[PDB]
């Protein structure tokens, strides 16, 4: 009956740090994804297990617009059975993965021209990331193994490192505003519709 | 947990941090060069020193992971280049003497002056007023007078302080576990654990030597042609069989011979190929030329310039108020950011230093996927001669014909090839000799075999010996005479220009034949070529991360340096010198001496 609020996830004041990507579960309201472009220099609409052509179509149980920044080198591991710093250790998308990946250029926004150290990855962790599974864990990095006291130091990294978006930065290295829109489906009445 | 793994995740987070604050050095240096004021001045010593103490504190983090038991030559080659101490071996006192002495040095050289001995009030610097003399003077005394003053008057005040530079720069290398300061600097080609591949650093000098043999026969008959011309402009003062005076070499030293091309120009009635004046008709700027630049590596299958690079780079003078160095120079900022500074008029030498300075910025371009610490050439020749041979194929009348700046009606003849080669071989070949006497006279005073009471003897010793060159005044040991050159009393090693000329004409021989190039090697144009663009690709995007020497195979299909590209290059023009010495001496005698 109402609109599903992509105007939040997609026009936000601010967005995430992709280690604490933020998910609006979407459910209830119609769906319109036509609107969905903003006039960026780079955009990308990849989409896996449905069809972006006549995405107004399928209804689904939920839809999860997980929304984040990172630089454009690494926008290419936000899909299914990626590599690196991103897509292992702080938001992995799975295999078999059902949904959309939306991205596009923000250096307009995010960037300073003194440096803009507010956007974090995770450059450090344990163990690979289970697929939609988010570390929002400060746990100082145990690299040796001497233990670390939560105090960091000698193989006791911070476990979080920033961007620094400067906008003379180039086009692998911007900002760039990606946006998921995991597509759920189950057994449920699936409320997620619209033209 | 081992410790390569340390080492794998100590570098991880050095990468990242050493990536951004070396953005905010090279972003400082940049608004220094390209606005010069007073402000912008301290910011650069600002970021400057951060990223030198932040490099100075990562090593000592460094040295806890043992290079013996990492494995991985990528990790070693990262923290090898890391664990590097220095100065810092030194004691506190001792490493700030030796930065007080390369301070007072290289403010002595660049502040010097002379006055005018008639006129007390008239004084030169350097440059521009005595490298103004050295170019384009025709006198004889008026060039014996600027030689004599800086060597005397800026050499001398260095020579003590060079003995004392001499001291300390052993006393670090001995530190660092290496022979001398020249074996320390012989360090940037040494290769160990990659087994064919490896390089020793005393096989430098083999190799220097033993090439220096082949361009003997080269060099001995283009000094000759040189000396004859010479001697019928200056007939009371050159003897036909002695060296060329010190001061009448084209510049303050004789480190190229370029500006004798007014003088030794073999058939000057047939003009040279100016582009220049074509360039003005058809309105180019410098858009334009960067453009044709631009083009030009394209159609080798190298990617266009970024998009960054149009909009921060400077490619014309911003003249007015807002001054800047417009030394052309090409600014690997990193995280993408490419630019280049040049002051750029609408002229042929221009238009060439541009693609000289692209191709620095194709080879950073290639490697910046690389780790931060291995983003460099393969060693210290390869960066240079990677830009050199983007001159050589640019300047070809085939690429000036293709671009239409030539006509297709101009025809090229065998006397203007033998001109195109001697203005070449006057700046290529005749700096050989002068380069490789310079370092072997440097790595001998550091190994000791030079004691300071025959310093400025033995110079002019192997001066005369070597290059055939012969000083016009004798010296005592007061003088300093290398430290009147700006690579010498500014801590520049000097090896890597004798390396980089055998480099680039290995790749030009390289690249063309992989052109399927038909003629002498100095006609040759790569462009429009994939096959070569490709063939330099994977040694540009290889950077400093595989052994030099692999490096160099990956383009011309050998290991080793070598010089029979150079030779091959300048053939044309050493049959016709073996002619025009036909009844002229070859050869130089080390006995004689202008005077007396
Ligand atoms: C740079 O200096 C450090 C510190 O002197 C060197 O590492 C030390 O070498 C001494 C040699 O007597 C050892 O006793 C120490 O255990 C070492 N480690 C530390 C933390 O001091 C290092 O070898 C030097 N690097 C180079 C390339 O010379
Ligand atoms: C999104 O925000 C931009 C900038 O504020 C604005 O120009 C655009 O109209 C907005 N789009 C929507 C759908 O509100
Ligand atoms: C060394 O490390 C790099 C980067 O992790 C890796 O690609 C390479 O395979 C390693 N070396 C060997 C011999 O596997
Ligand atoms: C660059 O120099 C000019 C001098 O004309 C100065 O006015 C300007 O402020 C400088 N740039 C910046 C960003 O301040
Ligand atoms: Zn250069």
């Amino acid at each position: 009956t109402n609109l599903c609020p992509f105007d939040e996830v997609f026009n936000a004041t601010t967005f995430a740090s992709v280690y604490a990507w933020n998910r609006k579960r979407i459910s209830n309201c119609v769906a319109d994804y036509s609107v969905l472009y903003n006039f960026a220099p780079f955009f990308a609409f990849k989409c896996y297990g449905v069809s972006p052509t006549k995405l107004n179509d399928l209804c689904f149980t939920n839809v999860y617009a997980d929304s984040f920044v990172i630089r454009g080198n690494e926008v290419s591991q936000i899909a299914p059975g990626q590599t690196g710093n991103i897509a292992d250790y702080n938001y992995k998308l799975p295999d078999d993965f059902t949904g959309c990946v939306i991205a596009w250029n923000s250096n307009k926004l995010d960037s300073k021209v003194g440096g803009n150290y507010n956007y974090r990855y995770r450059l450090f962790r344990k163990s690979n990331l289970k697929p939609f599974e988010r570390d929002i864990s400060t746990e100082i990095y145990q690299a040796g193994n001497k233990p670390c006291n939560g105090v960091a130091g000698v193989n006791c990294y911070f476990p979080l490192q920033s961007y620094g978006f400067r906008p003379t930065y180039g086009v692998g290295h911007q900002p760039y505003r990606v946006v998921v829109l995991s597509f759920e489906l189950l057994h449920a009445p699936a409320t997620v519709c619209g033209p | 947990s081992t410790i390569e793994e340390q080492a794998k995740t100590f570098l991880d987070k050095f990468n990242h941090e050493a990536e951004d604050l070396f953005y905010q050095s090279s972003l400082a240096s940049w608004n220094y060069n390209t606005n010069i004021t007073e402000e912008n001045v301290q910011n650069m010593n600002n970021a400057g020193d951060k990223w030198s103490a932040f490099l100075k504190e990562q090593s000592t983090l460094a040295q806890m992971y043992p290079l013996q038991e990492i494995q991985n030559l990528t990790v070693k080659l990262q923290l090898q280049a890391l664990q590097q101490n220095g100065s810092s071996v030194l004691s506190e006192d001792k490493s700030k003497r030796l930065n007080t002495i390369l301070n007072t040095m290289s403010t002595i050289y660049s502040t010097g002056k002379v006055c005018n001995p008639d006129n007390p009030q008239e004084c030169l610097l350097l440059e521009p007023g005595l490298n103004e003399i050295m170019a384009n003077s025709l006198d004889y005394n008026e060039r014996l007078w600027a030689w004599e003053s800086w060597r005397s008057e800026v050499g001398k005040q260095l020579r003590p302080l060079y003995e004392e530079y001499v001291v300390l720069k052993n006393e670090m290398a001995r530190a660092n576990h290496y022979e001398d300061y020249g074996d320390y600097w012989r360090g940037d080609y040494e290769v160990n654990g990659v087994d064919g591949y490896d390089y020793s650093r005393g096989q430098l000098i083999e190799d220097v030597e033993h090439t220096f043999e082949e361009i003997k026969p080269l060099y001995e008959h283009l000094h000759a042609y040189v000396r004859a011309k010479l001697m019928n402009a200056y007939p009371s003062y050159i003897s036909p069989i002695g060296c060329l005076p010190a001061h009448l070499l084209g510049d303050m030293w004789g480190r190229f011979w370029t500006n004798l091309y007014s003088l030794t120009v073999p058939f000057g009635q047939k003009p040279n190929i100016d582009v220049t004046d074509a360039m003005v008709d058809q309105a180019w700027d410098a858009q334009r030329i960067f453009k044709e630049a631009e083009k030009f590596f394209v159609s080798v299958g190298l990617p266009n310039m970024t998009q960054g690079f149009w909009e921060n780079s400077m490619l014309t003078d911003p003249g007015n108020v807002q001054k800047a160095v417009c030394h052309p120079t090409a600014w690997d900022l990193g995280k993408g950011d490419f630019r280049i500074l040049m002051c750029t008029k609408v002229t042929m030498d221009d238009f060439l230093t541009a693609h000289h300075e692209m191709g620095h910025i194709q080879y950073d371009m290639a490697y910046a996927a690389q780790p931060f610490l291995l983003r460099n050439g393969a060693n210290e020749g390869f960066h240079e001669a990677v830009g050199e041979i983007m001159s050589l194929s640019a300047a070809t009348p085939k690429h000036l014909k293709s671009i239409g700046l030539l006509s297709p009606d101009f025809q090229e003849d065998n006397e203007t090839e033998i001109n195109f080669l001697l203005k070449q071989a006057l700046t290529i070949v005749g700096t050989l000799p002068f380069t490789y006497m310079l370092e072997k006279w440097r790595w001998m005073v550091f190994k000791g075999e030079i004691p300071k009471d025959q310093w400025m003897k033995k110079w002019w010793e192997m001066k005369r010996e070597i290059v055939g060159v012969v000083e016009p005044v004798p010296h005592d040991e007061t003088y300093c005479d290398p430290a009147s050159l700006f690579h010498v009393s500014n801590d520049y090693s000097f090896i890597r220009y004798y390396t980089r000329t055998l480099y680039q004409f290995q790749f030009q021989e390289a690249l063309c034949q992989a052109a399927k190039h038909e003629g002498p090697l100095h006609k040759c144009d790569i462009s429009n070529s994939t096959e070569a663009g490709q063939k330099l690709f994977n040694m540009l995007r290889l950077g400093k991360s595989e052994p030099w020497t692999l490096a160099l195979e990956n383009v011309v299909g050998a290991k080793n340096m070598n010089v029979r590209p150079l030779l091959n290059y300048f053939e044309p023009l050493f049959t016709w010198l073996k002619d025009q010495n036909k009844n002229s001496f070859v050869g130089w005698s080390t006995d004689w001496s202008p005077y007396a």
